[PDB]
């Protein structure tokens, strides 16, 4: 702020000023507010909670069964060397 | 019928089409097709939602 002397800046808005309303109550709001509604335990999704296999491991059984058979063929008599 | 068409020189505020010829129009039809736009899955824990 500058104030000028001689022109000086009027020391208030002073007592001439136009009051234009009384309009200046908020009125205070009462209110009495209920969401009561029944609610069932419920809500239905297409999946909750799954943690699901982004590529499964290969997964087998198990079997074997026979049992011991053979025919065979065996190497000549030969003459021992030394001993 | 009522709303829909006003004639010549009628308020035409509720109206869809005026004109000379409003006297003699009328709907064939009218279908409506609601979508309801809603929030699901809400997760429930201790305290309900």
């Amino acid at each position: 702020a500058l104030i000028n002397p001689q022109f000086p800046y009027a020391g208030p808005v002073p007592i001439p000023g136009p009051a234009p309303t009384e309009t200046m109550p908020l009125l205070n709001y009462r209110v009495e507010g209920r969401i009561a509604g029944i609610q069932q335990a419920r809500q239905f999704m297409p999946f909750l909670q799954g943690p699901h296999r982004a590529v499964a491991e290969q997964t087998y059984h198990a079997i074997g069964t026979g049992i011991q058979m053979g025919q065979t063929f065996n190497q000549p008599l030969i003459n021992t060397q030394e001993g | 019928n009522n709303t829909a068409f006003a004639a010549v020189g009628a308020n035409p505020l509720e109206a869809i089409y005026q004109g000379a010829g409003a006297a003699d129009c009328e709907f064939e039809e009218i279908s409506y097709t609601v979508y309801q736009s809603y929030l699901d899955q809400l997760p429930v824990g201790q305290n309900g939602y």
